[PDB]
RNA sequence: GCUGAUAUAGCUCAGUUGGUAGAGCGCACCCUUGGUGAGGGUGAGGUCGGCAGUUCGAAUCUGCCUAUCAGCACCA
RNA sequence: UGGAGAGUUUGAUCCUGGCUCAGGGUGAACGCUGGCGGCGUGCCUAAGACAUGCAAGUCGUGCGGGCCGCGGGGUUUUACUCCGUGGUCAGCGGCGGACGGGUGAGUAACGCGUGGGUGACCUACCCGGAAGAGGGGGACAACCCGGGGAAACUCGGGCUAAUCCCCCAUGUGGACCCGCCCCUUGGGGUGUGUCCAAAGGGCUUUGCCCGCUUCCGGAUGGGCCCGCGUCCCAUCAGCUAGUUGGUGGGGUAAUGGCCCACCAAGGCGACGACGGGUAGCCGGUCUGAGAGGAUGGCCGGCCACAGGGGCACUGAGACACGGGCCCCACUCCUACGGGAGGCAGCAGUUAGGAAUCUUCCGCAAUGGGCGCAAGCCUGACGGAGCGACGCCGCUUGGAGGAAGAAGCCCUUCGGGGUGUAAACUCCUGAACCCGGGACGAAACCCCCGACGAGGGGACUGACGGUACCGGGGUAAUAGCGCCGGCCAACUCCGUGCCAGCAGCCGCGGUAAUACGGAGGGCGCGAGCGUUACCCGGAUUCACUGGGCGUAAAGGG
């Protein structure tokens, strides 16, 4: 009746979900990123922005985002949030981003 | 990917493959890519083989991946010696 | 493997014959596994066609009788002699059939001393004054409606446990031996009359009828001629009876042929299917007919040339001009002749091949193809 | 199939004598002398000026009726002696000479053109080499046509092979009489086929 | 393949009430023409779809069968 | 190197002009007749519905067990069954189902065609080069036990290994915020900071072998974009609100209104917008001297669709032919609680129709998938079958053979035609009978040599016991159309504007070359006629190449 090509789906449903998580991840890393880049929290700001450029990239590592996939999401990132220190916060935890 | 295989010409029992460049998922017959040489089965005529040998490395220089008996027309053509 | 022969029933309506004929089955399949119907006693194969035993349906009931080596005449105990009775009797001559097995069903019903010997009374009597072996004749006794509800109870039962059960066999017995089986000549080419016309997926036309010549298996040529435009020849590709494969199905054997890309007009009954080259369309033919007398059942007057009335071949029915050859003209009944037919319709004839000339809901002559005019 | 059958019937009709059975179509009795005209019932009374048509339909069929080509081809080798570079007048005719059969009957091996036909369909004849059995074979330069070698003692080989002694063969083809060869030195000329036939004629007939 | 209905002169189509089968449109030979129309003349025929049985009497009651029209006859 | 004409308006003539014939083309059909082979080709309608079979799988050289048979019994025996080793059944994990194949429904469209742009981009496997591959935790299947159940299956818990999964270093390197430099739409280099690498499998084990990570260069195939070209109706005239642009975001591999907020009001249109019809487009195809006209079916190229409609996952790739989620129409099972199904893949049924194929043989070749290979899957493919559908090739006989049978038919009764035609005599010998009997097939592989070059060897053929060769050898199918003219081909009879013919003009009303048969004759031949439809002739929509004072036409 069936063919063995389901392997091919069951197969699916997984990896469907072992980056669904990276995902949504990386968007509430974000969201509670620049929540805190444009607050004033200089410090434990770019922290979570620096955790971020970590999980997007290994993101990148698979099947999920992939090249500028991330590439672009940090260009983004370390964007929007500088553009927010900068409502008078100064980046104190020169963590990730650069002076 | 690229590979060096052949294409049916000829009629119906009168075979006539020609030797040639062509991106593997193609048709066999299907639009391929340049060519480099035929080959005669029934080996009528002492004009059943040629190859473009300069033509022939230049694609192996990049990647050109032969069939099994394309590799051997090729042998008979001495494409790798090199002496 | 086990020897086969085609039979049937007959007689007048309600006596039984159609429930008969499924209590013949079942029985059978207790002691025989893997069991117009099939069953097979532990000696033979079988193949029985319930007739429709009613007037109107005559037509293709007496292409029944055409298709059997032995009829089953039922009776009811109750009952006994009837009219439905003496008629699909004296067809029993007509078209072959050698022998003929009474059951007296129904037995169980109303005790009587004669009745039961008085019945068959009203049977051998009535057998012989047809000229049949109303004498010898293997009457049986055990309402078979009975036994055929001790087999549903239980699906499975031996040699007679159910009183009745066993009186089953004394058809299962009185049938296997009495009638023996016929030759089919396989030497000869092939040819086998059409009955009926089927369809299905994937395969398509299917033709049933008895086989009377030779053999057939997938990969045969063959050619059907039978009235209509031209005989279309086409290679067989199924050969299956009794709802499964038949390897080289012989004479005898009614299987279903199915001939490869046709439509199921083209292959309409009254038709033959045989050797490329044997039999053809012909219209007119001289044959040696027997006309029936009037003391016979047939004609009590007789014609003149100009005549025309209908004539039955093989499983066929049509009507043709009868053109009495100079000087030939009130021909009357108890008569034999020799003259012509130029039937309305092309038909499949090869000299020398058996029919009959009836009208009027009798039968009124016999005869058989003396050489073919066109 | 090529025709077969009365063709000295058409010696006449197109009342130009013809040769189509050889020896007798040769003799004092080619049918055509005896009878000058059509067959038919009619056959002998005034004629209307045959049309403009006319005229090039007995141009055709004397010419295409003198081989045993049947249309078809004749027609069809027409066409092939258009596109070649030249005039259709010579070419064609050339064309219907380079016939195989035709040719053998050129070269003596058989009396008549529908003989050499019977000589090609039974291996009889022979070309440098191997051996053919298509009267459409068409011969090349330099290509000698050669008698087999079962044939070679038949009855009938001899006399026919016999009428050679003396007589020459035409001005492209030489003979090798007692060992039958004799080469197609090249396609014959207008002027060396002594043909009742107007070409140019033949030729207008195929325009419409 | 089972029934049901329709089968009436060449065509339309009347009817009966079991018994020497109608009407007109047409049509055939006339006189006339070149031929026809028209005009004046003369009429001459129905296998009641077909083969067959019943009656003293068969197109009307019986039986069969043929072209055609309508039907949950109809997968070895 | 290329152009041909006529029949028909008259009492007759010339002019305009419509019609029509002679030509060539066809995936055809219908009629009558039908012997062969090869190469082609075979639903043009219902993108209708499909009882069955087969189309896409392959790896133990990624990993761990189930299991059937063999090596040796842990100890000392059956015990904690440990291990040597090949089949085999799913499961895990990998590359592959996004090509091959089928169809044209849709679509007037940057869809296709074509020439370009990408400083706006991707690409598995494939070769070149640079650097690497050190340590670490764990789950769920398989399996064991318990359950619901008609079933399809599936729920609970418990171990378990990996090239499956996650964390650290490692930073040759690449990706990002920012600053400088050369360059100019995001390309190239440079400094700080941040951020990511990774798997072991095989045997002959400090070395090969297929892999992994990241980087870069090459190749191949792609997406987007642009000028240009792309059918009819104007009795269709105005069309538009995400509509036109901006700004900042979301999303993307990437540009962009693609999407969304904000503003501004634009954008398009007689150079034909908006709407309606039709239709997959080209390479090409038929015709034509050419220019044009008509066309888009075999095969290739691009696109589109996979029962109808919507959608996302997986991935380099699809929004997925033979995978998934849902709605719908419809079919089938049903323990009536919820399942199942898409042949526009191959073969075939049936429905419609004027009409279009075998439930096939083989993987030997070729080609594609997976593997180290062996080799496995392959209805693509290579062959075969049916169909005079087409083309080309072939036969039904060849040479003799009468002032001229017979029969049939005209007949100025003298005699003329069928007719050398037949008969007959030679001869050849399609078939049928006999034996031999193909190439296409040489490599994966093995051996010397490094699995290099090169050299050496072997297995392998569905069509086939067919083609072709040699031997023997029987005279052995013919049919259709037409004969007043256009147009090759004439007479007798029957018929009496009746029966009937007819492409056009027209024939038939008691002598008919025209109706019907006959004798005869002409074209053609397994074909030949008819119908349908494209071009031509038609300078008869005219550029080539026309016309408008009365023929068609000047606008009052
Ligand atoms: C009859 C239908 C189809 C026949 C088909 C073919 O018949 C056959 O051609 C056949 C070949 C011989 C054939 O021609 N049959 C054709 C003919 C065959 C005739 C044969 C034999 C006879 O002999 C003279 C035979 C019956 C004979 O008659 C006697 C009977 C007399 C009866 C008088 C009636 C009586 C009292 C009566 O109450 C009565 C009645 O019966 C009917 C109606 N109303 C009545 O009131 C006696 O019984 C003898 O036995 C082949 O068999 C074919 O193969 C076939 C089967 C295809
Ligand atoms: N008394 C009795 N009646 C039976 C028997 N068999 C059948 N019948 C009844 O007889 C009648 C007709 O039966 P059926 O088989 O149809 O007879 P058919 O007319 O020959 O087909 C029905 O009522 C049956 O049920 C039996 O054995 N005995
Ligand atoms: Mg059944
Ligand atoms: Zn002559």
């Amino acid at each position: 009746r069936n063919l063995s090509a389901l392997k091919r789906h069951r197969q699916s449903l997984k990896r469907r979900l072992r980056n669904k998580a990276k995902k949504s991840a990386i968007k509430t890393l974000s969201k509670k990123a620049i929540q805190l880049a444009q607050e004033g929290k200089a410090e434990e700001a770019l922290k979570i922005m620096r955790k971020a450029e970590s999980l997007i990239d290994k993101a990148a590592k698979g099947s999920t985002l992939h090249k500028n996939a991330a590439a672009r999401r940090k260009s983004r990132l370390m964007r929007k949030v500088r553009q927010l220190l900068e409502a008078a916060g100064a980046p104190l935890i020169g963590g990730g981003l650069s002076a | 990917m690229v590979k060096i295989r052949l294409a049916r010409f000829g009629s119906k029992h009168n075979p006539h493959y020609r030797i040639v460049v062509t991106d593997a998922r193609r048709k066999r017959d299907g639009k391929y890519i340049e060519k480099i040489g035929y080959y005669d089965p029934r080996k009528t005529t002492p004009d059943w083989l040629k190859v473009d040998v300069e033509r022939a490395r230049y694609w192996l220089s990049v990647g050109a991946q032969p069939t099994d008996t394309a590799r051997r027309l090729l042998r008979q053509a001495g494409v790798f010696r090199q002496e | 493997t086990k020897p086969h022969v085609n039979v049937g029933t007959i007689g007048h309506v309600d006596h039984g014959k159609t429930t008969l004929t499924a209590a013949l089955t079942y029985v059978a399949a207790a002691e025989n596994p893997n069991v117009h119907v099939e069953y097979e006693t532990a000696k033979r194969h079988y193949s029985h066609v319930d007739c429709p035993g009613h007037a109107d349906y005559i037509k293709n009931m007496i292409t029944g009788a055409a298709q059997m080596d032995g009829a089953i005449l039922v009776v009811s105990a109750a009952d006994g002699p009837m009219p439905q009775t003496r008629e699909h009797i004296l067809l029993a001559r007509q078209v072959g059939v050698p022998y003929i097995v009474v059951f007296m069903n129904k037995v169980d019903m109303v005790d009587d001393p004669e009745l039961l010997d008085l019945v068959e009374m009203e049977v051998r009597d009535l057998l012989n004054q047809y000229e049949f072996p109303g004498d010898e004749v293997p009457v049986i006794r055990g309402s078979a409606l009975l036994a055929l509800e001790q087999m549903h109870r239980n699906p499975k039962t031996r040699r007679g446990e159910n009183e009745w059960v066993d009186k089953i066999w004394e058809l299962l017995d009185a049938i296997d031996e009495y009638i023996p089986t016929p030759v089919r000549d396989v030497d000869k080419p092939f040819l086998m009359p059409v009955e009926d016309v089927f369809t299905i997926t994937g395969r398509g036309t299917v033709a049933t009828g008895r086989i009377e010549r030779g053999k057939v298996k997938v990969g045969d040529e063959v050619e059907i001629v039978g009235l209509a435009p031209e005989t279309r020849r086409t290679v067989v590709t199924g050969v299956e009876m009794h709802r499964k494969t038949l390897q080289e199905g012989i004479a005898g054997d009614n299987v279903g042929v199915l001939l490869r890309g046709v439509s199921r007009e083209e292959v309409e009954r009254g038709q033959v299917l045989a050797k490329p080259g044997s039999i053809t369309p012909h219209t007119k033919f001289e044959a040696s007919v027997y006309v029936l007398k009037k003391e016979e059942g047939g004609r009590h007057t007789g014609f003149f040339s100009g005549y025309r009335p209908q004539f039955y071949f093989r499983t066929t029915d049509v009507t043709g001009v009868v053109q009495l050859p100079p000087g030939v003209e009130m021909v009357m009944p108890g008569d034999n002749v020799t003259f012509t037919v130029e039937l309305i319709k092309p038909v499949a004839l090869e000299e020398g091949l058996r029919f009959a000339i009836r009208e009027g809901g009798r039968t009124v002559g016999a005869g058989v193809v003396t050489k073919i005019l066109e | 199939g090529r025709y077969i059958g009365p063709v000295c019937r058409l010696c006449r009709r197109e009342g130009v004598k013809l040769y189509l059975k050889g020896e007798r179509c040769y003799s004092p009795k080619c049918a055509m002398e005896r009878r000058p005209y059509p067959p038919g019932q009619h056959g002998q009374k005034r004629a209307r000026r045959p049309s403009d048509y006319a005229v090039r339909l007995r141009e055709k069929q004397k010419l295409r009726r003198i081989y045993g080509i049947s249309e078809r081809q004749f027609r069809n080798l027409f066409e092939e002696a258009s596109k070649k570079k030249g005039v259709t007048g010579s070419v064609f005719l050339g064309l219907l000479e380079s016939r195989l059969d035709n040719v053998v009957y050129r070269l003596g091996f058989a009396v008549s053109r529908r003989q050499a036909r019977q000589l090609v369909r039974h291996g009889h004849i022979t070309v440098n080499g191997r051996r053919v059995d298509l009267p459409s074979y068409r011969v090349r330069p330099g290509d000698e046509i050669a008698v087999a070698e079962k044939s070679r003692n038949l009855e009938l080989i001899r006399q026919n092979l016999e009428a050679m002694k003396g007589r020459k063969v035409g001005p492209w083809l030489s003979l090798d009489v007692e060992g039958m060869k004799g080469k197609f030195l090249r396609l014959p000329d207008r002027e060396d086929l002594a043909l009742p036939v107007n070409e140019q004629l033949v030729i207008e007939f195929y325009s419409r």
